[PDB]
C-alpha cells in the first residue's frame, strides 16, 4: 500500500483501540503491509518493509515504534532463512504474523499477572508519568483485595501524571500528585518505585519519559527498589553511553523534528542505566537486566 | 613516622614508586634498612592491590584551606583506589604546610617538568607531532582523606578551616 | 509598634528595594521596633521582639525570616548580658544595630568577590530557581571577563526560573532553561551546580526551594561539585533528620496555612543534607559545612 494509506491504517488502528500500543499497532500496520504487498522477491519486500517503518517512524517518533519495526524486520528474516521459496514464505509469514499479533495482544495481562504479587499490603508506590502496564498491575493488585497508596508525579509539560491519576482514582486507589522536583523528597516515603519503559535497551537500561533517570538515581540513593514494566516488542538494539548518545529522533517529537530563552527543545526521553534498576515484569516473565541482552543474543546471531 | 612505629611493631609497607621520578625506590631502600618488611611496585598496580591494604599513609606537598592536598602526581588515583575499599587514608604534615589558597583556579596549581622524564627525547621524529604533558602535582579532593597527623596531633580534614583561622589572616590570603 | 504597623512597615520595606532580602528587611524592621519601643525592662522588651517575630514569620514563611529573627534576639541577648543597665543597654542595642544593618547590607558583594573566582572560564552551570546571591556571583563572573554559559531549571510551580533566565539575559550571558524533570538529563553537561540557600541548618545542610535535594543527589552521583551561597543571617539552629523533619511551617506557605487529587499541598522547600555540598560562599568567606556548626556553637553558649 501507499504511505498515505499506511499511515490513515495505522492512525486508525490507534484510534480504535485507545488502550492499544503505539508498537502493537505499527507491527498491526506492518502485517497489512505485507498482506498488501505485491512484490515476489524477499529484498523487494525488505525493502519495502524498511520504507514502510521509516514512514511510520516519522509518524511516531516514540522508541517503541522502532522496536516494533526491527522486530518485524527480524520476524520476515527469520521467516525466510527456512523457506527460500517465497509464495510458501509469505503463506507462513502470514500465519505466524497472525500468531504473533495475538499472542502480543495478552502482553499486559501476563505482566499484571506477574507484578501483583510483588506488591507489599499497606505499602506506597511512586510512579512517573502516565503508564497503561503499572495501571494494568495496580488494577490486578487492587483486585487481589490489597491496600496500597500512590504518589505520581505531574510529568510535565503534558502533564500526563495528572491523567494517571484520574484513571486511578477511576480504581478507588488513594492517589497523590507531585511535582516533578518533589520526588526526591518524596521518596522516603515511597516503598517501591514502578515506572513503565518506552524501550528496553541492550544492557538492560530503559528509555523513558523525561525524569525516569533522576527518579532512579533518587531510588538508588535511598535504596528502594526499581521495577519497571514493559512488554517483549519494547526491546531495542541500542547501546547509549550517556543521555546524548540517545538519537535525537526519540528525544525530539516528529512535530518538532541559542543562549537566550533558548530552552534547547526539551527533550521528552531519558536513559535509565540498568545499574538503577531491580527487576523487569515482562510478558516473559520476571527478569533481571542482564536477561534483556540474552532474548537480543539469542534474537539475531 | 613508619620508622618509630616499626620499633615496637611488625608491619609490612607497600610503596609506590610515583613515576617519572622515582622516589618511592629510595623510600622503599630507606625503609628496608631498619628491617621493614617492604615491597615496591608501580603505580599501576595501586588498584590491584589496594584490596589486600589495611592502611594507606602519605605525605603532601600542600594542604589547602578546605583540607584538599597538593600531593605529588598519582596521589589522586590512590586515594580513589581507597575510598572504593573504605580504605583509611591518613596524611601525615606538618603545621607549616598548611596554605589559605583556595583551589578556585589561578592556573598555577600543577607544575610541569620538561617531558623528558616522561618520553625520552631519543624517541626522534615521533616527538614532532605528539603531545607530552609531566604534571608533578595531584590534587586530591577532602572527601577522600581520613585524617590529618600534624605536630598538634589528629584532625579531621572538616576542621582544616579552624586552623586556617588561627594561623592565618583572611587580609593577608592575597600577597 | 502594633502588629498593623510591624506589617506595614516590612512590606513597604520590601516594595521600596525589590533587591533587600526579607531577612534582612525582617531585621530592620525588628530594629525598628527596638527603637519605638516603650518599656524598660529586657524581659518586657525580649517578650515584644518574640510576639513581632512571630507576627513576620505569620507574614512570611520563609526560613531566611525566623534565622533573621532568632539573631536580632540573640543579639539582644548578648547586650543584655554584658550591661545591667537597661537604659545604656538599649543605647547600645540601637548603635550596634545600626552597625549590623549597615554591614550586614554588603554581604552580597563580599560573597560575589569571594565566589566568582570559582567559576572556570568556558565553564557550565547549573541552577536552581531564583537567587539574587548567584545573580551578583554571576555578574562578578562576567565582569571579571569570562565567559560561560547556563543552564536554569525552570522551577515549578511559580516558574522562577524564567524570572531568573531573563535577569542573566540581562546580562548577555548564554542561559538555557530546562525542565526540573531533566535535571538528572542535563547534569552531565554542567560543569557545576550553584544554588542559593533560604537556610543553612546546624550540619551545614540547607533548606532550599523544592527541587534542590534531587539536584544535589544527581550531582553527587555524577560527582559534580555542589556549590551552595548564603549569607550569614541565614543560619538556623535547626537539625532536621530527613524531609519530614523540616518545620511544617517554613514548607507551606503562609496563605496556603485526600488520596483524590489532593496533592497534599506540595511543599515549598526540601532539606538538602551537608554530604551533598562542597562549600559555601558566605560573607564570613569561603567554609566547609561543618564550619556553619561552628558559627552557631560560638554564637550561644
Amino acid at each position: 500500500m501507499d504511505d498515505k494509506e499506511l499511515i490513515e491504517y495505522f492512525k486508525s488502528q490507534m484510534k480504535e483501540d485507545p488502550d492499544m500500543a503505539s508498537a502493537v499497532a505499527a507491527i498491526r500496520t506492518l502485517l497489512e503491509f505485507l498482506k498488501r504487498d505485491k512484490g515476489e522477491t524477499i529484498q523487494g519486500l525488505r525493502a519495502n518493509l524498511t520504507s514502510a517503518i521509516e514512514t511510520l517512524c516519522g509518524v511516531d517518533s516514540s522508541v517503541a515504534v522502532s522496536s516494533g519495526g526491527e522486530l518485524f524486520l527480524r520476524f520476515i528474516s527469520l521467516a525466510s532463512l527456512e523457506y527460500s521459496d517465497y509464495s510458501k514464505c509469505k503463506k507462513i509469514m502470514i500465519e505466524r504474523g497472525e500468531l504473533f499479533l495475538r499472542r502480543i495482544s495478552l502482553s499486559r495481562n501476563k505482566i499484571a499477572d506477574l507484578c501483583h504479587t510483588f506488591i507489599k499490603d499497606g505499602a506506597t508506590i511512586l510512579t512517573h508519568a502516565y503508564s497503561r502496564v503499572v495501571l494494568r498491575v495496580l488494577e490486578a493488585a487492587v483486585a487481589a483485595k490489597k491496600r496500597f497508596s500512590v504518589y505520581v508525579t505531574e510529568s510535565q509539560p503534558d502533564l500526563s501524571g495528572k491523567k494517571m491519576a484520574k484513571a486511578l482514582c477511576h480504581l478507588n486507589v488513594p492517589v497523590t500528585v507531585v511535582l516533578d522536583a518533589a520526588v526526591g523528597y518524596i521518596m522516603e516515603k515511597a516503598d517501591l518505585v514502578i515506572v513503565g519503559a518506552e524501550g528496553v535497551v541492550e544492557n538492560g537500561g530503559i528509555i523513558n519519559k523525561i525524569g525516569t533517570n533522576q527518579m532512579a538515581v533518587c531510588a538508588k540513593a535511598q535504596n528502594k527498589p526499581f521495577y519497571v514494566v514493559a512488554e517483549s516488542f519494547k526491546f531495542v538494539r541500542l547501546f547509549p553511553l550517556n543521555q546524548q548518545d540517545v538519537p535525537d529522533k526519540f528525544k525530539y517529537k516528529a512535530d518538532t523534528l541559542t543562549g537566550q530563552d533558548l530552552k534547547e527543545e526539551h527533550p521528552w526521553v531519558d536513559y535509565t542505566a540498568p545499574s538503577l534498576i531491580t527487576l523487569l515484569f515482562t510478558d516473559l516473565g520476571v527478569l533481571t537486566p542482564s536477561a534483556v541482552s540474552d532474548e537480543l543474543i539469542k534474537l539475531y546471531l | 613516622f613508619l620508622k618509630e612505629a616499626a620499633r615496637k611493631r611488625k608491619f609490612h609497607v607497600i610503596v609506590a614508586e610515583c613515576a617519572p621520578f622515582c622516589q618511592g625506590h629510595e623510600m622503599a631502600v630507606n625503609l628496608s634498612k631498619a628491617g621493614i618488611e617492604t615491597t615496591v611496585m608501580t603505580d599501576a598496580a595501586i588498584f590491584a592491590v589496594m584490596s589486600r591494604v589495611n592502611k594507606v599513609i602519605i605525605g603532601t606537598k600542600t594542604i589547602l584551606a578546605n583540607g584538599a592536598l597538593r600531593a605529588v602526581t598519582g596521589t589522586h588515583t590512590l586515594a580513589l583506589a581507597a575510598k572504593h575499599h573504605s580504605t583509611p587514608l591518613i596524611v601525615c604534615a606538618p603545621m607549616f604546610k598548611l596554605s589559605p589558597q583556595f583551589p578556585n583556579e589561578e592556573d598555577s596549581f600543577h607544575k610541569f617538568v620538561a617531558p623528558e622524564e616522561v618520553l625520552p627525547f631519543t624517541e626522534g621524529d615521533i616527538l614532532e607531532k605528539v603531545s607530552v604533558h609531566c604534571p608533578v602535582f595531584d590534587y586530591v579532593p577532602p572527601e577522600l582523606i581520613t585524617l590529618f597527623i600534624s605536630n598538634i596531633g589528629g584532625n579531621a580534614p572538616s576542621y582544616i578551616y579552624r586552623l586556617m583561622s588561627e594561623l592565618y589572616h583572611p587580609d593577608d590570603h592575597v600577597l
